[PDB]
């Protein structure tokens, strides 16, 4: 339903983030493509409880990102590899975190058993 | 007046025990990853450490 109301000509903010409360812990697939379209209007803390509610990884990463949580976006690629890492895509989070431990520790995901690749990645740190 | 104004879970069952489903298979949608994780992370820092092997030998 939500489909259409959120087109009218008076769409607001709830819309889109109780939307999300479905495609959460229910569909996956959608869930992301959402988001990367409204991102702006919408809630972030809540849907968190909606999102890790429902461990979306791949989209729950992103949301962390442009919500600039970095520390966690970048945690969601240390025990959910497969599932939103994207090579350099961690490359470019940790930069802007202001604590430097986490890295050491990341060393590992990469460093401990990630080689070629690793280097690259002690880089631009 | 008094129906509306007096007024301002009568199946629980179909009506909340359905989140048993949705947290049914969603448990069973957290699997994986895990599992997937450590039998992927063997077969492969090892062939790392064929990596290194093969990068002592050549370069002796």
């Amino acid at each position: 339903m939500l489909e259409a109301a959120l087109g009218l000509e008076r769409a607001h903010m709830g819309m889109f983030t109780e939307l999300a409360i479905l495609y959460s812990k229910f569909k996956p697939q959608k869930m992301r493509e959402h988001l990367e379209l409204f991102w702006s209007r919408v809630n972030i803390p809540k849907v968190l409880r909606a999102a890790e509610q429902a461990h979306l990884w791949a989209e729950l990463v992103f949301l962390y990102d442009k919500y600039e949580e970095y520390d966690n976006a970048i945690i969601t690629m240390m025990n959910h590899p497969t599932d939103a890492w994207k090579e350099g895509q961690f490359k470019d989070i940790i930069t802007k975190v202001a604590n430097v431990e986490l890295y050491y520790r990341a060393i590992q995901f990469y460093l401990e058993f990630k080689p070629l690749l690793l280097n690259d990645l002690l880089m631009v740190l | 007046x008094x129906x509306x104004x007096x007024x301002x879970q009568a199946d629980r069952l179909t009506q909340e025990p359905e989140s048993i489903r949705k947290w049914r298979e969603e448990q069973r949608k957290r699997l994986q990853e895990l599992d997937a994780a450590s039998k992927v992370m063997e077969q492969e820092w090892r062939e790392k450490a064929k990596k290194d092997l093969e990068e002592w030998n050549q370069r002796q």
